[PDB]
DNA sequence: ATCGGATGTATATATCTGACACGTGCCTGGAGACTAGGGAGTAATCCCCTTGGCGGTTAAAACGCGGGGGACAGCGCGTACGTGCGTTTAAGCGGTGCTAGAGCTGTCTACGACCAATTGAGCGGCCTCGGCACCGGGATTCTCGA
DNA sequence: TCGAGAATCCCGGTGCCGAGGCCGCTCAATTGGTCGTAGACAGCTCTAGCACCGCTTAAACGCACGTACGCGCTGTCCCCCGCGTTTTAACCGCCAAGGGGATTACTCCCTAGTCTCCAGGCACGTGTCAGATATATACATCCGAT
């Protein structure tokens, strides 16, 4: 019988529990731990991804290009003050110009 | 309690002498209110961080190697309290 | 509609509040302040009605009558006085063995008011010639007894301090039922409280097992003198363990609420489905009293400290409500247009649930 | 004494001062403004002598470092005046913006 | 030569994406990049949960103590809604 | 084609827009092949590790540019200059 | 009243070995103490990491040396590596 | 450029006091002996792939010129600041009482590791079909000098 | 305020390899007990952060003012760049190989764990001097005089 059903979220937790089992981090863990891990990470994966569906939709292409994925996590705020020292490969760069260097006339 | 007060509490020849310890003559009289809010934005974190490793700890005091604790966390680390 | 979603500020007309409570659909809130008056407030009116110097020692408990021209209040003195709505003077006075917890009026009866005294059994006192008749209770006599009508007040359940719940007549006093809650897996458990709705006869038992368990009160008359415990919904905290001090029933029937201490977590369920919905945000450092919903509108309202934090749902008309023939929203879609383009001799006269808790009769203007 | 020309006096309190060890904020206006930004996190607490002395001496220490960074960045303005801009300027280059 | 077999956070994301926008495709290069932050978070907040718990002389892990480490780590009102998110999902866990 | 300084908006903002790498591979891959004779000698590497290295380059890089430029803004001048360049390392905390 | 443990007469020692007339002061002892103590969980995680790093279970000797060449700068890493490598042969030595 | 005068700068002389360094006790860890059992290395292997190399070219680099736009030096200026001093004021020791809280200890009960086997979630192989790259050309928008 | 030329966007129009989905074949995740135990509750002890006040003065307050320089403006001149050219090896796609990276199997030996006793390092007194504290002084420096 399964046991991510058991609260109807999507990550694995048999799988986590395991994995931090024999990852060492302690010699002794409760029962709560490893699904609250697995709903964290659903909400944070959730969060990411539905703003990657956004990205996707705006040039009108169905598959996700990882540039999209750099601009959704570039343009939030709070992505940005939790990705500090982050890069992504193939991410390029959002586009900025500083505002004192625009030429214009008559 | 909230007060507007004891904000002004570093009063301006203290701001004078890190000056000079810093090593600087001319000071502008604009910049005792950005030294100011940098400071309390500044000590926002720590003190966040540190009530609530106290909270966690089931105690209602804070002691100092847990102040140490959380500058550890964010980078800044302090010798000489354990 | 569904829960409130909105939060709300204060409601400090004096500094000092300690016990609060609706009186069928939110009138008037019974402020019982800790200096020895009584308090009167206004809800869905912010005001205030009557000040009442009741005696010196500060009370902690308020209820009204059913007639509405009574303040009862569980004193801390053990003044057992009857102060009137109206002049705000003392009606009738009597004194008690044993202080009071949980002071109600029968909607059908306010004549015996409701007393839980402690170490003692629970105790009628009527108003028509203050007289007191001792409630019938089974095994001990000097547990942490709780006492408290039904929805119609016609039976009356009592929780003991040992793991046995008894119900007996309101006004006969045939004590023909018990129930012995379960045993856990090794140890018992006594019960802290009891409370109770105004539809579905449901009422949540808070005990000392740090769960908070739900029973119905159909189901003792039904099965006997005692039977076997079977609750729908074992609901706790399996996070922090937060103690549990005061929690009521819902505005409409379907919700449960239940309230910390000082963690200020104010959770919510629905009695169909035992799913979290929501988690209130209060700011720590206080300790939460009372809490009862808007008896018909759902809103939350919980005392703490002296002060009162209410999360609700605030409300303005929208700007196209000027006329019904007039609307200002926004379509991209060509407009559809219109497609269909006595006398009498007779004057005008004519000008959850409801139970009676009304007639407080005390609104001065002036 | 005599009204001395700008800044001579500044430099032997720079020469006392660098090369002095002690602390330039008070105390109890330290410890009244901590106890007093720490109530909306919570109310009620108290704290330990040690730690609250601790914990200015970290702040000035990071203050401090400010007005070195700034310093140089001025030097570089082709002024020798401080102006507000410089320490935006630095808060945004340290990256923490 | 010999086959071996590889566990990645594959199949669970793509069902998040199908639940969320079930329009949209994927690459294997996002597939991979995902797997990645997700490693990369377990592994911060188990440590530091871990950290914290060797700090207060406990041996064992709480959930409670998962829940400090996302309050110090998460910042903003993203940190209220995880742990609410989380607190949700243990209390509808536990009943089962 | 004349006024310059309008040609360089076109091409700054038509690679704004471009996610791909900027340096030919042959060149940086005997580079990094000739440091690291300088470290050991036969050292085989992964064709996957050596482009993991030449875009993190770059992104170093591109940080240090911007973050001189607005070193220029403050110095009341639209060119960058080597000495921005020091003082953009001595300021990060790097060097 | 109870019993808590520090570094208190083992760095006493080593500053009589190398200064026999120079005295130290509490706040010298408290920050020594931290400094060691800070240096050996860095190098202690990172030599955990390191073993997590190849699927192995253990943490031998030279799981160290490659830690203190990977954290400690140039000419002290070969200073310690030396000093270490001279302690563990004449330890082994002579068991 | 050169010299005299007020003034903070670092130095030597009593001394005294509280923190520094030393001698005692003994109990809790660590070193001495022994075991078994599960990680590990070491022989062997064989197919994936990374190094090496070759033909074609063109997209990219390399080099020269013309000039205009921006870096750079200077000059007035008037204005914001550092210096100086008389005055009020809250910091800084000083020393006092205590409750509120931290901290240590016996306890005993709900809760996590061991383990056996299952058996379905889950991982790998093969078409495959369409999302997307490649391309050819017309419609669409910007810019600067008459 | 208005053209010529010059770029980019989009409408087809077409061809191709990557995400996908089905089939087949495993291996580790539950379930249920089972067993030992780590931490939670209640009590008691102690000790110090806090409320409180007294008196003293180092320092903050704020005015006065005389000038150092931040800044706006000018002129200057020099070199970066864009446009054009010729020039060439990065890149593409194709070959072939050997070697070594990842996998299999295995015996062997390092170590977790237990038991064992004894010894050394922290709590605790206790004597004593290193440097802060206040006094008098030669000296180097900002300022002012020529």
């Amino acid at each position: 019988k399964t046991r991510s059903s058991r609260a109807g979220l999507q990550f694995p937790v048999g799988r986590v529990h395991r994995l931090l089992r024999k990852g060492n981090y302690a010699e002794r863990v409760g029962a709560g731990a490893p699904v609250y891990l697995a709903a964290v990470l659903e909400y944070l994966t959730a969060e990411i991804l539905e703003l990657a569906g956004n990205a996707a939709r705006d040039n009108k292409k169905t598959r996700i290009i990882p540039r999209h994925l750099q601009l959704a996590v570039r343009n939030d705020e709070e992505l940005n003050k939790l990705l500090g020292r982050v890069t992504i490969a193939q991410g390029g760069v959002l586009p900025n110009i500083q505002s004192v260097l625009l030429p214009k006339k008559t | 309690k909230v007060l507007r007060d004891n904000i002004q509490g570093i009063t301006k020849p203290a701001i004078r002498r890190l000056a000079r310890r810093g090593g600087v003559k001319r000071i502008s009289g604009l910049i005792y209110e950005e030294t100011r809010g940098v400071l309390k934005v500044f000590l926002e974190n720590v003190i966040r961080d540190a009530v609530t490793y106290t909270e966690h700890a089931k105690r209602k005091t804070v002691t100092a190697m847990d102040v140490v604790y959380a500058l550890k966390r964010q980078g800044r680390t302090l010798y000489g309290f354990g | 509609q569904n829960y409130p979603e909105e939060a709300d500020g204060t409601l400090d007309c004096i500094s000092m509040a300690l016990t609060c409570t609706f009186n069928r659909w939110g009138t008037l809130l019974a402020v019982g302040c800790n200096d020895g008056r009584i308090v009167i407030w206004d809800f869905l009116t912010r005001g205030i009605a009557k000040i009442i110097s009741a005696h010196i020692h500060p009370v902690c408990s308020l209820c009204w009558s059913r007639d509405g021209h009574k303040l009862v209040s569980a004193s801390t003195d053990n003044i057992v006085s009857q102060w009137d709505v109206l002049s705000g003077d003392c009606d009738q006075r009597f004194r008690f063995p044993s202080p009071i917890l949980k002071v109600q009026y029968h909607p059908r009866d306010q004549n015996k008011v409701l007393v839980c005294p402690m170490k003692s059994a629970p105790v009628m006192l009527t108003l028509s010639d203050s007289k007191h008749v001792v409630l019938p209770v089974d095994d001990d006599s000097d547990l942490n007894v709780v006492a408290s009508f039904d929805r119609r007040g016609e039976y009356i359940y009592t929780g003991n301090a040992k793991g046995k719940i008894l119900v007996l007549k309101t006004d006969s006093q045939d004590l023909v039922a018990s129930f012995r809650v379960t045993t856990g897996t090794s140890n018992t458990t006594a019960i802290k409280s009891i409370e109770f709705a105004r539809k579905g006869s449901c009422f949540l038992i808070n005990t000392a097992d740090r769960i908070i368990r739900v029973y119905d009160g159909r189901e003792i008359l039904t099965c006997g003198r005692d039977g076997e415990p079977e609750p729908m919904q074992k609901l706790q905290d399996l996070v922090n363990r937060t103690p549990w001090k005061k929690c009521c029933f819902s505005g409409d029937g379907e919700y449960i609420v239940a309230g910390s201490a000082r963690q200020h977590a104010l959770y919510i369920w629905e009695k169909s489905i035992g799913n979290l919905v929501k988690i209130l945000h209060g700011t720590r450092g206080e300790l939460l009293l009372d809490v009862a919903w808007h008896p018909v509108r759902p809103i939350i309202a919980s005392i703490s400290s002296g002060v009162v934090s209410i999360w609700a749902q605030n409300q303005v008309e929208n700007w196209s409500a000027f006329a019904p023939d007039f609307k200002e929203l926004d379509e991209n879609v060509e407009y559809e247009e219109r497609e269909s383009e006595e006398d009498e001799e007779v004057d005008v006269t004519s000008v959850d649930e409801e139970l009676e808790d009304s007639k407080a009769l005390l609104y001065l203007p002036i | 004494p005599h009204r001395y020309r700008p800044g001579t006096v500044a430099l032997r309190e720079i020469r006392r001062y660098q090369k002095s060890t002690e602390l330039l904020i008070r105390k109890l206006p330290f410890q009244r403004l901590v106890r007093e930004i720490a109530q909306d996190f919570k109310t009620d607490l108290r704290f330990q002598s040690s730690a609250v002395l601790a914990l200015q001496e970290a702040s000035e220490a990071y203050l401090v470092a400010l007005f070195e960074d700034t310093n140089l960045c001025a030097i570089h303005a082709k002024r020798v005046t401080i102006l507000p801009k410089d320490i935006q300027l630095a808060r945004r280059i340290r990256g923490e913006r | 030569r010999r086959k071996t077999r590889k566990e990645s956070y594959a199949i669970y994301v793509y069902k998040v994406l199908k639940q969320v926008h079930p329009d949209t495709g994927i690459s294997s290069k996002a597939m991979s990049i995902m797997n990645s932050f997700v490693n990369d978070v377990f592994e911060r907040i188990a440590g530091e949960a871990s950290r914290l718990a060797h700090y207060n002389k406990r041996s064992t892990i709480t959930s409670r103590e998962i829940q400090t480490a996302v309050r110090l780590l998460l910042p903003g009102e993203l940190a209220k809604h995880a742990v609410s998110e989380g607190t949700k999902a243990v209390t509808c866990y536990t009943s089962a």
